[PDB]
């Protein structure tokens, strides 16, 4: 209910962002996507693991 | 100017016990503990002959870390020409290895070895105060190799706060290997450990196959010459921090001398007046030829054009042992007239370094008596293509993937690769984009 | 009646204090024994302004050194006079120093400098009374840059109304350990410009292009470098530790040559040139020995005669001879500059002649003045700030420890300040 | 919506067994390795509910 | 919403538990390497998060 | 004290927003820095305030 | 100083008739059965002369009460070398063997001489009025073992007060023994011999072995050259009492500065500068390498790395023949570096001991002329390996469960093993975790327990 809500709300919380600039800050963006999946995964479990 | 040394994989434990075997031997540290110049058991801690820690009852031992999965290493190590002073409670080894590949030492089977090896990190951390850094031996798919750094490199960064390390990543010969997968090990210790390190150099085997079958006329491509020959060079590097002189600057002076950039992180270590048992009878060692023999292609590490090579520093490393009045007499007679092609917009000034107090040289090995060293630890961001090759010879096999289902099960993903492949693209395209001279 | 510290710092500020006080004890002699060799019985006050009292007529400095590289100043404790300190400048522990600017500025120094402070503080009021703080600076090290600058701030807070005497070794592309330099030079006087009262610019690769060009020496070492660093200054400063009848006091010297209080640049040159090596040996005579006082491509600065606009001058001799040939070498040396005719400086004439009796010479000639020269030396600085900043190189060494780039933008404006006001004072 | 999903998740949590002290030295390391490879499978599982759903 | 998303991050801030500190001091050091790691992902993400709303 | 500390981070969000991000120099890229360095420190102030207050 | 003397077990029993003879023929008793230098019958009444006065029957005999049930050891001791230099009278057989069974002696099988050596302690311990505690000779299952010292211990510190008890608690070696139940006796130590005790300390049976087997080089791996080298340390012990002079560093202050808390109870003992008799060829009498050897293993009764073991205290004592002056040239010697790992809240000074008058020579062992001593005794952090490797050995019997139904139908419970694990883990977390540096409690911010 509110913890399904709260990880789809956090899984919409992680938008695509642009593409502009000469490539620094993309290596950077798909890092903190891969990243911020893993711990919105491992909350989701945790979360379902007690219940 | 004390520092406790870790290394890892087969080749990593035999540059490693053949060099401290060259250090106890040039200290005069004897296998009867004691060194025999003073009174003091075991070895010593004054200014520069610091590598132990009283242990004993003023007992020293050459503090040092051997780890390897397999273990019939350390015994034929320890069975050798240092036979019984090697630590008799720190040789911590596996049972069965991770037999030349990346994934199952790292993330499977060394997942119970590594808390091992920390906790071993740890009681060796809670003795003597003095760091400079480390001193990381490794390969790329010698032992376990990656395996093990690309673990522990990140424990060092987020469990050690932010201290400096140093490691030493030996770049493979495909002439003389043992494995086919190696672009791909090459190219995840490469974004793995470098992204998470203070300072590094690579060494390659095939410069040492070239310097030996191509210009010291030498046949014989066997892994002793190579443990001598490293030992040799990482003696010579160590060698300011061993002894003491005019410029005895620390390891920490030298990594807060060198290194401009995260990504811009290698030097090109220039070491090349080639010497045996040919090449050092009835000869004239002089300031000129050792010196002007340096940016040539053939005495490089990795591969690189002098015109095509940029210097975005020349440091200089001189094992000096007569007087300084010829260095400072070298630094007109050859370092003065340079104006060879340089990096725009950075400075131009060349630097020298001189430390006395002679280490011996190898005994029983095969170089004759040699008085001069030219390590010059210039940088060139033209090795960009040294990685760039392997990068495409990675696409070439990758596109059909190969070698793909040996690294699927244990934990990763086909977005590692793409990563990784991401990451050095990233590294030689900002080369490219700004380390290569640009606007 | 008159009392002057001795605080020192850095590893090059400390030998050349070292090479200082024992060319200035040369014409003293004050033995570390306790034999109580007098220089002259009638110098007991200007013996005491420098050498303070510790025992019965044994007059020792105020003796506090401070580096974190002990073997410098543990060389240099034996030398001729290296022993008669007091047993309280041992303050100090082996952090090491690995030309690092954060650790004598923000990180390692913030734990050091509160013993320095301390001891100070209780040796200050262990005389008559304070009148003047000093010290040997440098740039060319890592720490001594910063530990120096956050010293100048802690006396700045803590003892307002003192002099502080500041020596500040610039930057050299000649003579360099480390290249870095040029962010050792724009965040150290970012902040001296508006902390201390007077400043030098005594250069480095000015100094060591008049030590190979125009001198001929093969002696590019440290040693003959400090030898003639160390007679320049202890000329300049005769004339405070001497005053015959002349040479205005501490804050007396910063009235009549400080106007636009951040314009405390002056620039000590010296005449002769005399260096151990190729030597002159006659008798320095007024006129045509001191004919090397104008020259501006002769002295401790990159200038120049007529891209050149002094507005102080000095000049205090040794010798006991007339002053009409210095007044009418004076008069054409001032009367001759076009572009010194501004609506500025309407008198400097201020000029010594008082009987010293030198060292190994037996007379004196001494520059010591502003000029806007300063601003083409932080020109360089400036050219070799945009060598290394406009790519944002070698940041990541430093910007670990505490700092950041606003107080490089800060510093910037600054300079750009500088420029502007000194481009106004050249076209005004 | 997955809230049985989860419960279905936790029901492969429900199928491990215990790692059995009555178990050969050999035997319950396979154990170990079908656990491992069985949520290799659930992870694979895992990041398809979470990728396909969002859509 | 702000009020969703900082009460939210609050309630998976609920789901950093207090600990289990029974064991010996290795056990006791595996669980504070846990906590490091919670701890370092989750203020970052936090602040991350912050960041994607204002900061 | 709940609702205090979300209105509190509302009224972070809303009386001052970054400031119009156009100056006639170079120096609105380090007005621009001095701004997300703002953050970073709003950053840290929302870490304290839920964290040192009800945790 | 005329304190009682408690010798159980087999190896109680054959080191107290050991080690009495060793006295008889330190202070001359010869066989005849009086000295020949001093003439007072029995033994004498200096202030060194105390271990001997008047009990039995106005000759001062020597003073040790020998009680064990195991009554081959008693007849040994009756029929050993020496019939009448020891208690003519005061020695009572046991009637049965324990048999290598502790748990035996505690609830069944000792129970009927309690009364008798009850009696014996009364008759002995109503004598002089100098008595700073007893010497106890524990042992752990070889006689009776644990049970009488036990038993003993309890009711002494429950109806005698609270007098020292200086224990003697041998940890003998597997190899030279033949029982494997030792770790359960040894594990039940802490809880009926260790809390109601005041003072304690250690000899062991591991490195004798290790010398013997490798570097003193003796073919006698039995309890005949455990004897002969634990002599020579019960000896020095007792040449404080023994040798009193300028230097009489006795034990009044020994026993102040040997412990510093409840359970910091196990001290330990690095006594081997030895030199045997196939090193008795008039080799390097050394001042230097005594020195030099003192943390490496080889004087150490237990393997442990002292690169781990903190210190909280440490006592030096270096027992020599040669000059009162040596003390000082000695202190000018090696203890200037010494740089030593250690808690942040103790001394660093070493206590100085010395017996400058010649000892006299035990004859027909593996010993030459021995005169000088190193021991570095202290209690250390470093025995927590040791006590880690009985809790080993306990934690694999117990889930092999072997003689527990031996063990559990005479008196004990499963319960009582659970508390003495539990007084285990005290002696080992006084130990393990409080008894290294603890500074960790000062404060900072990173998510540790506060």
């Amino acid at each position: 209910l509110k913890a399904v809500r709260l990880i789809k709300f956090l899984y919409q919380s992680n938008p695509p962002p642009n593409p502009e600039g000469t490539r620094q800050a993309r290596r950077n963006r798909r890092r903190r996507w891969r990243e911020r999946q893993r711990q919105i995964h491992s909350i989701s479990e945790r979360i379902l693991s007690t219940y | 100017r004390e520092c406790i040394s870790i290394h890892v994989g087969q080749a990593g434990v035999q540059i490693g016990n053949a060099c401290w075997e060259l250090y106890c031997l040039e200290h005069g540290i004897q296998p009867d503990g004691q060194m025999p110049s003073d009174k003091t058991i075991g070895g010593g801690d004054d200014s520069f002959n610091t590598f132990f820690s009283e242990t004993g009852a003023g007992k020293h031992v050459p503090r040092a870390v051997f780890v390897d999965l397999e273990p019939t290493v350390i015994d034929e190590v320890r069975t050798g020409t240092y036979r019984q002073l090697f630590h008799p409670e720190q040789l911590i080894t596996g049972k069965e290895d991770a037999a030349n590949n990346y994934a199952r030492g790292h993330y499977t089977i060394g997942k119970e070895i590594i808390d091992l090896v920390l906790d071993r990190i740890r009681k060796l951390a809670d003795q003597c105060t003095g760091l400079q850094g480390f001193s990381v031996f490794h390969s790329f798919g010698g032992g376990t190799g990656s395996g093990f750094t690309s673990l522990l490199m990140e424990r060092l960064s987020v469990d050690y706060g932010k201290k400096s390390k140093l490691e030493f990543s030996i770049y493979p010969a495909p002439q003389v290997s043992t494995a086919v997968v190696e672009p791909y090990n090459s190219i995840l210790t490469t974004h793995t450990t470098l992204e998470h390190s203070d300072c590094a150099f690579m060494v390659d085997n095939e410069a040492i196959y070239d310097i030996c079958r191509r210009n010291l006329d030498i046949e014989r491509p066997t892994y002793t010459n190579l443990n001598r020959l490293i030992g040799q060079i990482v003696s010579s590097i160590t060698a300011s921090l061993r002894f003491d002189g005019a410029l005895n600057v620390d390891l920490t002076e030298f990594q807060t001398n060198l290194v401009p950039y995260p990504r811009a992180h290698f030097p090109l270590a220039t070491y090349a007046p080639v010497i045996s048992a040919e090449k050092a009878y009835h000869e004239q060692l002089s300031v000129a030829e050792i010196t002007n023999a340096c940016f040539e292609p053939a005495n490089q590490m990795v591969k690189c054009d002098p015109r095509h090579g940029k210097y975005m520093a020349c440091c200089l490393l001189y094992r000096g042992d007569v007087v300084p009045k010829d260095v400072n007499a070298a630094i007109a007679t050859i370092k003065t007239k340079r104006t060879i092609q340089f990096v725009d917009w950075c400075p131009t000034g060349f630097k020298v370094g001189i430390n006395y107090e002679p280490p011996t040289v190898v005994p029983g090995g095969d170089l004759a008596k040699v008085q001069r060293a030219v390590c010059m630890l210039s940088n060139t961001t033209a090795i960009a293509e040294a990685w760039a090759r392997l990068d495409h010879k990675f696409d070439l096999m990758y596109a059909k993937r190969a070698f793909v289902h040996w690294y699927v099960g244990e934990g990763m993903e086909e977005g590692e690769f793409s990563e990784a492949r991401e990451d050095m693209a990233a590294l030689e395209k900002d080369y490219e984009e700004v380390g290569v001279d640009s606007v | 009646m008159r009392e002057i510290v001795h605080i020192q710092a850095g590893q090059c500020g400390n030998q050349i204090g070292a090479k200082f006080w024992e060319v200035i004890s040369d014409e003293h002699g004050i033995d570390p024994t306790g034999s109580y060799h007098g220089d002259s019985d009638l110098q007991l006050e200007r013996i005491n302004v420098y050498y303070n009292e510790a025992a019965g007529n044994k007059y020792v400095p105020r003796a506090i050194l401070v580096d974190l590289e002990p073997g410098t100043m543990d060389s240099v404790r034996s030398g001729p006079f290296g022993q008669i300190f007091r047993p309280d400048n041992f303050v100090f522990g082996q952090s090491g120093a690995g030309n690092n600017w954060a650790k004598g500025h923000y990180t390692e120094g913030a734990e050091l400098v509160d013993s320095v402070l301390d001891v100070v503080r209780k040796e200050s009021e262990s005389c008559d009374c304070l009148q003047g703080f000093q010290l040997t600076h440098s740039l060319g090290g890592g720490t001594g840059s910063g530990m120096g600058t956050l010293l100048i701030s802690k006396i700045r807070e803590e003892y307002p109304d003192r002099i502080m005497n500041t020596f500040s070794v610039v930057p050299s592309p000649k003579v360099s350990d480390t290249v870095v330099e040029p962010y050792n030079a724009t965040l150290s006087v970012h902040q001296l410009v508006e902390n201390t009262d007077e400043t030098y610019c005594i250069d480095n690769e000015a100094l060591y292009d008049i030590c190979f060009r125009t001198l001929k020496l093969t002696t590019p070492t440290y040693g003959d470098l400090n030898h003639l660093v160390s007679a320049t200054m202890s000329g300049v400063t005769t004339c405070l530790r001497f005053p015959g009848q002349l040479n205005a006091d501490l804050r007396k010297l910063a009235v009549n040559m400080v106007p636009f209080p951040r314009l405390h640049f002056f620039m000590p040159g010296f005449a002769p040139l005399t260096s151990r090596g190729s030597q002159q040996y006659r008798a320095l005579t007024v006129p045509e020995l001191t004919q090397q006082m104008f020259d501006a491509k002769n002295m401790m600065a990159a200038c120049d005669p007529r891209h050149g606009r002094y507005l102080t001058v000095a000049a205090v001799f040794r010798g006991r001879m007339s002053m009409k040939e210095v007044d009418e070498q004076m008069l054409n040396v001032q009367n001759k500059n076009s572009s010194y005719f501004v609506e500025w400086i309407p008198n400097n004439v201020k000029t010594a002649v008082c009987d010293i009796p030198p060292r190994g010479l037996k007379m004196s000639a001494t520059f010591i003045g502003n000029s806007t020269a300063i601003q083409e030396l932080f020109k360089r600085i400036s050219e070799q700030f945009t060598a290394m900043f406009r790519r944002k190189a070698f940041l990541h060494w430093y910007t670990g420890e505490g700092m950041d780039e606003m107080e490089f933008t800060e510093a910037e404006s600054n300079m750009n300040d500088l420029v502007s006001e000194y481009q106004q004072y050249q076209d005004a």
